[PDB]
């Protein structure tokens, strides 16, 4: 493959998170990279193209209480609830697509890596009413 | 039918303009773009899955990531910078050179036409090197991603070139 990690160096944040599947609500083990406005997960800390690209748009993070799972935050956008997060991800064919989730749900090893993932991806969010805008616009037309 | 595009280019070429002006049919005050938008326009029976990936220096080692799958290519180039078609050049070449974006068709935006002195549609086909490029499927179009000219004109080449 393609070594793109020049795109990686020197992060705001990176480590390992649980997290949870868009439409199919399945959790993976990710190596997740906060940098440049984006948050980036991985399948191993080997690989060299990300597994999924979360481009961190006027989103917000809030705490929640998972029945199995510790230490859960989640992605999302509060001014449109219910509509699709833009993300990518990588299908076996190395072919990108576009995300499916409503929200990111996420679990963090211990509390305190959950309390330094927040603050680090708050900090991250490019915040612009661009977003809203586009969002907005897209929705008054949609067939 | 259906087409995936992927549409690069530096920073402040014009892309996500082009991108928005094809899906709402309006001109938006636009902000540099982080990750990628994406979005998928019906033009004349043809859907296109359009992907506008940021050009800032720093997102640029990752346009690789999008080659797989790509069927168009969409270069859009600010035609009133002569400082940066140098640079332009060099990073079209990386793209269309790549093995994975042999078979893609390429649309030349020379984009920001309004603007005085702005290169021509012949003056960019000499400076992003497409003269000596005789066995690939290539056309530049002029455009001015505000107004929209020359944007359906763009997509209409990509339509009748596509096979
Ligand atoms: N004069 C003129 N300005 C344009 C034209 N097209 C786009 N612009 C402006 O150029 C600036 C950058 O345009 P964008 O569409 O954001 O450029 P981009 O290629 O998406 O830049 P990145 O997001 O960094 O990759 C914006 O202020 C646009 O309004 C044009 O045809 N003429
Ligand atoms: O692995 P299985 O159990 O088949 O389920 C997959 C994984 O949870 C994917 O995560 P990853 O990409 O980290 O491998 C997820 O993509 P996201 O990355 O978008 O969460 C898919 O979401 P949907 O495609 O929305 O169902 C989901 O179908
Ligand atoms: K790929
Ligand atoms: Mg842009």
């Amino acid at each position: 493959g393609n070594d793109l990690t020049h795109t990686f160096f020197n992060p705001d944040r990176e480590g390992w998170l649980l997290k949870l599947g868009g439409r199919v609500k399945t959790w993976k083990r990710r190596w997740f990279i906060l940098t440049d406005n984006c948050l980036y997960y991985f399948e191993y800390t080997t690989d060299k193209e990300p597994r999924g690209i979360i481009p961190l748009e006027n989103l917000s993070i809030r705490e929640v209480e998972d029945p199995r799972k510790p230490n859960c935050f989640e992605l999302y956008n509060p001014s449109h609830k219910g509509q699709v997060i833009k993300a990518c991800k990588t299908e076996a064919d190395g072919r990108v697509v576009e995300g499916n989730h409503v929200v990111y749900r996420i679990s963090a090893p211990s509390p305190e890596e959950k309390e330094e993932w927040m603050k680090s991806i708050k900090a991250s969010i490019s915040r612009d009413p661009f977003y809203d805008m586009l969002a907005t616009r897209k929705r008054r037309i949609a067939n | 039918g259906s087409m995936r595009i992927l549409m690069l280019g530096l920073d402040a070429a014009g892309k996500t303009t082009i991108l928005y002006k094809l899906k709402l049919g309006q001109s938006v005050t636009t902000i540099p773009t982080v990750g990628f938008n994406v979005e998928t326009v019906t033009y004349k029976n043809v859907k296109f899955n359009v992907w506008d990936v940021g050009g800032l220096d720093k997102i640029r080692p990752l346009w690789r990531h999008y080659y797989t799958g790509t069927q168009g290519l969409i270069f859009v180039v600010d035609c009133a910078d002569r400082d940066r078609i140098d640079e332009a050049r060099q990073e079209l070449h990386r793209i269309i050179n790549d093995r994975e974006m042999r078979d893609a068709i390429i649309l030349i935006f020379a984009n920001k036409q309004d603007l005085p002195d702005a290169m021509k549609p012949h003056e960019i086909q000499e400076k992003l090197g497409l003269t000596r490029i005789r066995d690939r499927n290539w056309y530049v179009q002029p455009s001015c991603a505000t107004s929209g000219d020359g944007l359906y004109e763009g997509l209409t080449w990509l339509t009748s070139n596509y096979n």
